[PDB]
């Protein structure tokens, strides 16, 4: 007979994180736009 | 039937099929292309969404195979659902097969 | 179609290239990745089988 | 010339201490998470939920973990996506706004998780995922079973395969189904 | 643009089949859906469509192009006492007989 | 900086707790539905004509129904089809704005409907349907029939 | 496709994948069991004994 190795598997609990793209934005972005006129 | 009623033979045979009913869907044409769907995209559908195209291989276990792509075994079953695919326009938007077939 | 896969890539191919053999015809098909497209998901998405 | 109320930007000044991370979800998948927590086979975190950890543009693990608000609620057209919100903070100039991450959002608990190893389950020529798996009356048999997630080097198993039972790891080959056999550990 | 429309209209596409293989269980139909047909009359090739806006307006083949059946190669053309005809000029094969042939 | 009359938006606040579903639908079934409900062999139901009952993305059945709308009285030119609105009620916050749905609007009910069978029916050498009965007297005959929905496994 | 956002769709969310036959047409079957054969036909000029 062999002899191999066996694992003995029993119930736990998981916390099945999901993967998901993205980008980053910035969190508070200002474009400077003038407002008033002139070179 | 004259040769089954000839005596000098025996069980004549046409060692063929005969003719049957098969469904010829008409491409309204006019109405197809002034909506803006281009024709080479209604057959590229037709062909690909029927008749079983041939994209390219794939190797596995040790084999080169193909790979094939067709549409579900519950959306060509019945002239009913030959209206359930639908074909890009030309701006992205989506014309049925009941328009113009 | 697991039996007609085995014959297809294990026994065609030593089969077809013995000395006799001329012509074979095989009763199925190997495997083949078949994609079933979805008419309704397919249409989801503003695309086509193209 | 500069003229009042312009289009264009004459400069951008933007601070990031701490950085949105705008994240596309899928609604389907958002669809079975509400088919799945209705029912018992999946429990809401609840205490823990709101946690999310970037993976970055070169597979390391940002160092802190921010927490998410605002799963939205208008999908689009196009792809059908939900864009969720999570919100990490960034003491070095680290992140930069428009890169390029992905983000581990986690849900769910399992009350009842089997869970197998990477070289206990092995593809056979179907495709399916099986496992080798004793007896109780010391004998090997195959079982298919089917394989949802990857959690480190380990699958979990949905149906198919039942708890306190036995696969065989190490030592897969010379076994086949139907012989005899006997268990020892490594 | 003329050669692509052309290329466009008269495929014979394989358009797939009714209730084909796979079939859902409970299928009792069967018929070869026939697509488009290459065309065949000059009244079909005469009427492909190569422009159309969404208002209806069209251009056709017929303010285009003059369409006709004439000769594949016009470079050979024999005549016979006067009266125009034409031939096939027939060799024999090797190892075989005149008389025969 | 943020001026008046601004083209592009700031925020959308929007409710959704009785929503809309904008069901497109083809013009030419809707005109041969008309020709079939003007030629009188179906009856345009009273009780369940107002019925949508959508069904969601993945195929998942909505549990709640609700009310069918007018029907858009101009087809557009780019694809050829009505659009037809519904309100459904919404408690739960279940489904959002945007996603692609069903529905199942139903379009007319036949009374003492018969169905012959795919078996029987057949095509002649012309396109119009037949199928082969027996006289009271136990014999066969051709019959020309008119068979053009497959419902079930049955015309 | 995929936007500039990063919200993709893959061919899971259009179609179903796995392997089956590349025609499915003709599937024989031995004595109540099911099965698949392989036919032969002798190739001109040769003997049936030795092939």
């Amino acid at each position: 007979t062999p002899e191999v190795g066996i694992v003995t598997l029993e119930a736990q609990t998981v916390t099945l994180n999901t993967e998901l793209p993205g980008r980053t934005n910035a969190f508070r972005i200002a474009e400077v736009r003038p407002q008033v006129n002139g070179i | 039937m004259l040769a089954a009623q000839n005596p000098a033979l025996q069980r004549v045979r046409p060692n063929g099929m005969s003719d049957e009913p098969q469904y010829k869907l008409e491409i309204d044409d006019e109405k197809a292309s002034a909506l803006g769907v281009s024709l080479a995209d209604i057959n590229s559908t037709v062909s690909i969404a029927w008749g079983s195209s041939y994209v390219n291989d794939f190797i596995d276990r040790g084999r080169v195979k193909r790979v094939y792509l067709q549409g579900r075994p519950d959306a060509r079953m019945n002239p009913d659902d030959l209206s359930k695919w639908y074909v890009r326009n030309d701006k992205g938007e989506m014309v049925p097969f009941n328009a113009f077939a | 179609e697991d039996l007609s896969n085995y014959i297809v890539s294990n026994i065609q191919d030593p089969l077809s290239r013995t000395k006799g053999v001329g012509d074979f015809q095989v009763f199925g098909s190997q495997y083949s990745m078949r994609i079933w497209l979805d008419p309704a998901k397919l249409n989801s998405y503003q695309l086509t089988p193209g | 010339l500069v003229t009042n109320g312009q289009a264009n930007a004459m400069a951008t000044v933007q601070q990031l201490d701490p950085i949105y991370v705008d994240v596309t979800q899928p609604s389907t998948a958002l669809l079975r998470l509400r088919r799945e927590l209705a029912s018992g086979q999946l429990e809401r975190a609840g205490d823990n939920a709101a946690k999310v950890s970037l993976k970055l543009e070169d597979g390391s693990q940002y160092p802190l973990e921010g927490r998410l608000e605002f799963s939205e609620v208008s999908v689009d057209e196009g792809t059908g996506s939900v864009t969720i919100r999570a919100v990490f903070p960034n003491p070095n100039n680290e992140l930069l706004p428009g890169m390029f991450v992905h983000a581990q959002l986690q849900e769910g608990v399992k009350q009842k998780a089997i869970l197998a190893p990477q070289q206990g389950v092995t593809r056979d020529l179907k495709g399916q995922a099986t496992a080798l798996v004793v007896n109780a009356q010391n004998k090997v048999e195959l079982r298919v079973i089917k394989a949802d997630r990857v959690i480190g080097d380990k699958w979990l198993v949905t149906e198919g395969l039942n708890a306190g039972d036995k696969i065989i790891t190490e030592g897969l080959q010379f076994v086949q189904p139907g012989v005899e056999v006997k268990t020892v550990p490594a | 643009d003329v050669s692509s429309a052309i290329q466009a209209q008269n495929v014979q596409i394989s358009s797939g089949q009714l209730g084909g293989l796979p079939a859902v269980k409970g299928q009792q139909l069967n018929a070869t859906i026939i697509g488009k047909t290459r065309l065949q009359t000059a009244e079909q090739f005469e009427n492909i469509l190569l422009k159309v806006n969404p208002d209806g307006s069209q251009v056709r083949l017929k303010d285009v192009a003059d369409v006709g059946l004439g000769g594949q190669d016009y470079s050979i053309n024999a005549q016979f006492n006067g009266s125009p005809a034409s031939g096939i000029a027939i060799k024999l094969a090797t190892g075989a007989n005149a008389l025969d042939t």
